């Protein structure tokens, strides 16, 4: 029937800060971080994703939906100005293209 | 040539190993961005704090700071949940720079035209509606939105808020029709709101602009 433990646990840890967020401690998570496709290039997987939203602008290359934008807000809650000179400076842009 | 259906299990190839890459959106973190967003634009972001004004200078307020094409620079400003009538007012706030930059005493000089929006002051949530259309607008500049605008501006005061949208130019036409797009994100209705002012009048601050509804 059971031989040993049928519960085993796999990183689980999600317990960061008591819920917030600081422009260091985000900015400090580019630091290392990895780059981008674009946004419909990259398909956010937490309850949203941005397929074809502002695709649909024509032209798209870097076209950020309205709403996706508004996520960000969610998550950036971090009054940044000084940090940003560090990590925006850091930003990096991927054009869009592979196929042809 | 067929549709979205996916009737079959050969199009898809249920099968991975150490596939490269992995990209992390501040949405599905929450607290590790791995991936930076840009963008195809450029876009300053300036937020004056009118107060020393008194003998200091426009350009001795201004704050000038995130000038990227991203996402996470300018939305952080926004976390200061300021809005149109969640800050200090008497407040401005500009980012733009596809096509110009120096602001309206210049940028004019690039848009041409100055779309401005008065409110007599609500609090509700209409800073979501005057941003969806200004992220969107640097956010967004490649086509449809900011085809070819210049930037947008925002002046808080006591009367409530009124932001600024700058247009390349285009003609003028294509603007009131854009303004009236802007005039529903003041959430009004009917009552027009809406201010025009022509750069020729903007840096010189002439009178008898274009329009005010
Ligand atoms: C926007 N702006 C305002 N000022 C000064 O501040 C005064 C108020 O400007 P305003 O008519 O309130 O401009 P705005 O609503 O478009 O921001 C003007 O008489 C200008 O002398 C400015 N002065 C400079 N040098 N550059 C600017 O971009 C600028
Ligand atoms: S919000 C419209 C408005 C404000 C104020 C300056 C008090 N006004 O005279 C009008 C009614 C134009
Ligand atoms: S502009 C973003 C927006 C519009 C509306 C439909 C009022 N919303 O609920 C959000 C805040 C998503
Ligand atoms: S603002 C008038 C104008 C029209 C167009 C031909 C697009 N232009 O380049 C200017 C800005 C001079
Ligand atoms: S309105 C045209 C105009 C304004 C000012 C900034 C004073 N100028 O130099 C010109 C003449 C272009």
């Amino acid at each position: 029937g059971s031989i040993g433990l049928e519960a085993e646990i796999e990183t689980t840890t999600d317990e960061t800060d008591d819920g917030t967020n600081t422009v260091s401690h985000i900015l400090n998570v580019l630091k290392d971080a990895t780059p981008i496709e674009d946004v419909f290039s990259f398909n956010y997987p937490e309850g949203i994703e941005g397929p074809d939203i502002k695709y649909k602008k024509e032209h798209v290359k870097y076209t950020y939906g309205p709403t996706f934008l508004l996520q960000f807000k969610d998550k950036l809650n971090v009054k940044a100005d000084a940090e940003w000179v560090q990590s925006t400076a850091s930003k990096i842009v991927i054009p869009p293209g592979m196929g042809r | 040539m067929s549709v979205e259906e996916v009737s079959k299990k050969f199009e898809e190839n249920v099968s991975v190993d150490d596939t490269t890459a992995t990209p992390k959106t501040v949405l599905s973190d929450s607290a590790h961005f791995d991936v930076k967003h840009p963008l195809n634009t450029k876009w300053t972001l300036w937020y004056t704090k009118p107060a020393v004004d008194k003998s200091e200078s426009w350009s001795d307020l201004l704050r000038p700071v995130t000038s990227f094409q991203t996402v996470e620079e300018f939305w952080a400003i926004i976390q200061n949940i300021p809005e149109p009538h969640e800050l200090p007012l008497k407040s401005d706030y500009h980012v733009f720079r596809n096509d110009v930059r120096p602001e309206w005493e210049d940028e004019a000089n690039a848009k041409g035209g100055k779309w401005s929006f008065q409110l007599c002051g609500k609090g509700a949530d209409i800073d979501e509606l005057w941003l969806c259309t200004l992220l969107a607008v640097i956010g967004e500049t490649i086509d449809e939105d900011d085809s070819q605008i210049n930037g947008v501006v925002l002046s808080i005061r006591k009367g409530g808020n009124k932001f600024a949208l700058w247009t390349k130019c285009e003609d003028k036409e294509p603007l009131l029709r854009i303004g009236g797009k802007f005039k529903q994100v003041l959430k009004l209705t009917d009552d027009g709101h809406l201010e025009f002012f022509p750069h020729c009048s903007a840096n010189g601050r002439h009178p008898q602009p274009s329009i005010t509804l």
